[PDB]
């Protein structure tokens, strides 16, 4: 489990070193803040119906009575250009706030805890996560247990023994084709079916697909070794 | 002789799979993998 | 999950096929390309939203040939081969209870030639440089993704979400669920034929409910209606005058000459261009409200379909057992199953 | 039963605790193992 984690985090170095495009979700924030301001500074070149977009040409060439009627075209279009930028920035800011609230939620639930949420903290059953900072962002390294090398087994919902039906305490019943076992659900690790591997309810007629097998009692062979201890005392006690 | 050119295609949604379901069969993992994945948030 | 992928051509909208106005639009600069860029930003995002809600599955899972799942009757939520589009029975209710004003597919002008263009407002939107683009994933593809999420769920429970699909008998999967809500699994096996009848009856009530009323799909129809209302308002805004002598550029160019015609055209460009700045602001605000729904729908897809939820009232009302996704026009319907 | 329940402390610390029997699944069969022992002793008077 250490060699798996150590070699898996080793591939993160290459996943970041080899491709250019890995942090595209953060580069796009920088690119939009740059392209919005680069657009806003090009809008100073727009004439909006005036004789020049350069405000000093108006003020060089005309007197107040018609200079102000040209200037007001540029005040109107420039002011609209700001009104567009600030509306666009408020619309983006409200999307980055949703991403910050999600990131603070992942920090709370994946980093400060362990989450049962399916695919919330990356694909697999979540173990833990490590935060790493980035320009305008956070990158979480999520660590997950992902099952592997499955085998087919035959199974049953219950085992029938003393005419009583037995159900797994924890785990599931399985057969390799000749023997019956309990195993934990998420990892094949078989054990003999016992009074402690199981619990009981009702006779074997209610359940559909119930199968006949013995259930071992961990008390009985040891109580029987104590019967044979009592029995050797009785046989020897014929001598005194 | 071969040469790169523009093609168009109907996109695949994923690989085809049929699950071997039967009313007494279970599949259980005999091993695990530990995997690390990046998630990037602005 | 998404809304209609509109596009606008600002030269055609503001003053199509007049060079005498095209040469004045450039006095404002990039106010067109900023709006085209904003609407393209939204239009590319609708396919991201559709991908993040439905493309949660690695592989296209198929159900087995023998359709027996411990007595639970999925026959109306699974797809049937007999229909042209391989949608389920309940998906075919939903696909009809929402009426699409313009699907965005090809229009060969044979509709827009002759009388239908007087009776149709969609053809008149097209004539003013407003169009609806198709989604990337067709209603067959979304239904196919949905059939894989559903086939995985019944044949393998949560396991296809965490790793490879691992088969388990449905009555044992439902028993693993019962343990999950803290009702010990012997309660399922002692009642399985009752639990199956209860589920099979509850699925029957959904078919009848969706056949009986339209008002339940209001959340999807309202999205189509607000897109159609916005393109109808935006094409009506061509009829306004903004203080110019006329609302029609052909009249202004037929009735004047350049030195005062350009004074009328400045008003109509300034008004029409403001009529786009408003539309694109409403669409950006709608696009953010839809995303906040597509991210919720993807979160329910992961935590209700691919899993079982401890979150109270998140995956339906009750203690959550499991959920089935169904596709709808521009949306998703979850059939949340609860104890 | 002593399987269904776990012990802690004594009856004076809990508020609203009630008296009842608590059964022990080992006792009835250990006591059958006494009837098994006792019959053998009563018979073993004869050899
Ligand atoms: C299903 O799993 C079973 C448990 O792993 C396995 O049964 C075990 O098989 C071995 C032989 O491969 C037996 O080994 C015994 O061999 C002789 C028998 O006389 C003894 O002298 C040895 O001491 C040793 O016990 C195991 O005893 C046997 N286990 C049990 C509980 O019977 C099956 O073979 C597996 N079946 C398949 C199809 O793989
Ligand atoms: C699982 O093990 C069970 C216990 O051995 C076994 O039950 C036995 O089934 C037979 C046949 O149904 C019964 O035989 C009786 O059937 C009728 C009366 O009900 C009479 O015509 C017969 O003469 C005979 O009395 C047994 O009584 C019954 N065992 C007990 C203790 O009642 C199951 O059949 C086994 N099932 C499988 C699939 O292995
Ligand atoms: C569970 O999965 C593990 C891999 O994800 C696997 O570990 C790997 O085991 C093999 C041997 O079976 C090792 O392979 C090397 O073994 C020797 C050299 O030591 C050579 O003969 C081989 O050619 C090959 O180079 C891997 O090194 C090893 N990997 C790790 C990280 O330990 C386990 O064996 C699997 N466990 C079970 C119970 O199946
Ligand atoms: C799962 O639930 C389904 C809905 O109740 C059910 O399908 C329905 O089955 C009945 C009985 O076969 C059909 O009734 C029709 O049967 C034939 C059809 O050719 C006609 O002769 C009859 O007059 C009658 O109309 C329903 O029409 C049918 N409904 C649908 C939507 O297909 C399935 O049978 C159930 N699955 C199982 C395994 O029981
Ligand atoms: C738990 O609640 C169940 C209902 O949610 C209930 O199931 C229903 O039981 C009644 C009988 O008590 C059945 O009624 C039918 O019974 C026979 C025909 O089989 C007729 O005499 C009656 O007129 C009537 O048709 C219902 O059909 C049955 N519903 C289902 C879905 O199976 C359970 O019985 C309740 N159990 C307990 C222990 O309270
Ligand atoms: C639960 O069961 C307990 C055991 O039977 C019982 O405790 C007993 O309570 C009585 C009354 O308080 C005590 O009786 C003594 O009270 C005083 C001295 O403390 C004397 O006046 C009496 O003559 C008598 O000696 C018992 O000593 C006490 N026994 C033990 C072992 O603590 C509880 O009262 C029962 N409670 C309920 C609610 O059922
Ligand atoms: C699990 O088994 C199925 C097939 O059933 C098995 O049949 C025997 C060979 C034996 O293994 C029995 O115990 C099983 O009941 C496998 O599905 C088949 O896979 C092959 C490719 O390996 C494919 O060509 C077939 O078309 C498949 N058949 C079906 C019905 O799907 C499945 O791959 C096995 N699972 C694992 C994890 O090994
Ligand atoms: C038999 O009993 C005697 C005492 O009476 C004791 O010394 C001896 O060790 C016993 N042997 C066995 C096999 O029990
Ligand atoms: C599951 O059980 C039903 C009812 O007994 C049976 O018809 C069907 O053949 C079984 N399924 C398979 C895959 O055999
Ligand atoms: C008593 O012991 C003898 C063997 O010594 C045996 O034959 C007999 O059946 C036993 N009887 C009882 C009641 O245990």
């Amino acid at each position: 489990i250490a060699n798996q984690f150590n070699s898996a985090i080793g591939k993160i170095q290459d996943s970041l070193s080899s491709t250019a495009s890995a942090l595209g979700k953060l580069q796009d924030v920088v690119n939009h803040n740059a392209q919005a301001l680069n657009t806003l500074v090009k809008q100073l070149s727009s004439k909006f119906g005036a004789i020049s977009s350069v405000l000093n040409d108006i003020l060089s060439r005309l007197d107040k009575v018609e200079a102000e009627v040209q200037i007001d075209r540029l005040i109107t279009g420039r002011l609209q250009s700001l009104q567009t930028y600030v509306t666009q920035q408020l619309i983006r800011a409200a999307e980055i706030r949703a991403s910050a609230n999600l990131a603070a939620t992942k920090m709370s639930e994946c980093v400060l805890g362990q989450s049962k949420r399916v695919d919330f903290c990356g694909k697999g059953y979540h173990l833990m996560s490590f935060p790493q900072s980035a320009p305008h962002g956070v990158v979480f390294l999520h660590v997950t247990y992902v099952p592997a090398q499955e085998k087919n087994f035959t199974t049953a919902p219950a085992i029938c023994h003393d005419g009583k039906a037995h159900f797994p305490r924890e785990g599931v019943f399985v057969s390799n084709g000749t023997h019956w076992f309990v195993t934990q659900r998420n990892f094949y690790e078989p054990q003999i079916i016992t009074t402690d591997n199981t619990f009981v309810s009702g006779n074997c007629d209610v359940v559909i697909g119930i199968v006949n097998n013995t259930v071992y009692d961990p008390l009985q062979p040891e109580l029987d070794s104590f019967k044979e201890e009592l029995d050797k005392y009785f046989k020897n006690h014929t001598s005194p | 002789v071969a040469s790169q050119s523009i093609i168009a295609y109907t996109m695949s949604l994923g690989a085809e799979n049929s699950v071997a379901y039967s009313n007494n069969s279970i599949a259980i993992p005999t091993n695990f993998t530990i995997s690390v994945t990046t998630e990037i948030l602005p | 999950v998404s809304m209609t992928k509109t596009s606008v051509d600002c030269t055609m909208y503001i003053c199509g096929d007049s060079t005498e106005c095209s040469n004045l639009l450039l006095q404002y600069g990039s106010f067109c390309t900023q709006l085209k860029r904003a609407l393209t930003g939204i239009a590319v995002e609708q396919d991201k939203n559709t991908q993040e809600v439905f493309a949660q599955v690695k592989q296209i899972y198929k159900t087995p040939p023998i359709k027996y799942f411990g007595g639970f009757n999925f026959s109306q939520i699974l797809p049937d081969p007999s229909k042209p589009s391989k949608r389920s029975f309940i998906e075919d209710l939903l696909f009809n209870k929402v009426t699409l004003a313009d699907a965005g597919f090809i229009k060969q002008y044979g509709d827009c030639l002759g009388d239908i263009a007087a009776r149709d407002l969609i053809c008149a939107q097209k004539f003013n440089g407003l169009t609806v683009l198709p989604p990337l994933l067709t209603d067959e593809m979304i239904a196919q993704y949905t059939s894989a999420l559903l086939a995985g769920t019944i044949t393998s429970g949560w396991t296809f979400g965490a790793g490879a699909a691992l088969q388990i008998p449905f009555a044992m999967q439902m028993a693993y669920r019962f343990n999950g809500i803290g009702v010990t699994q012997n309660v399922l096996y002692e009642n399985q034929k009752l639990i199956a009848n209860q589920f099979n009856s509850a699925i029957g009530k959904i078919q009848d409910s969706l056949s009986s009323t339209a008002s339940a799909l209001g959340k999807l129809q309202d999205v189509v209606n607000h897109n159609a209302q916005a393109l109808n308002t935006l094409v009506k805004q061509l009829s306004s005058k903004f203080g110019a002598i006329s609302s029609v550029l052909n009249d202004i160019l037929s009735r004047l000459d350049k030195v005062e015609a350009e004074v009328q055209i400045d008003r109509l460009i300034t008004g029409r261009l403001q009529s786009l700045q408003t539309y694109v602001t409403q669409q950006l605000i709608r696009a953010a409200e839809i995303r906040a729904s597509a991210n919720l729908a993807a979160t329910k897809m992961s935590e209700c379909v691919l899993g079982q939820s401890k979150r109270v009232d998140f995956c339906g009302k009750g203690y959550h057992l499991m959920s089935f996704p169904q596709s709808a026009p521009h949306g998703v319907v979850f059939l949340h199953v609860t104890y």
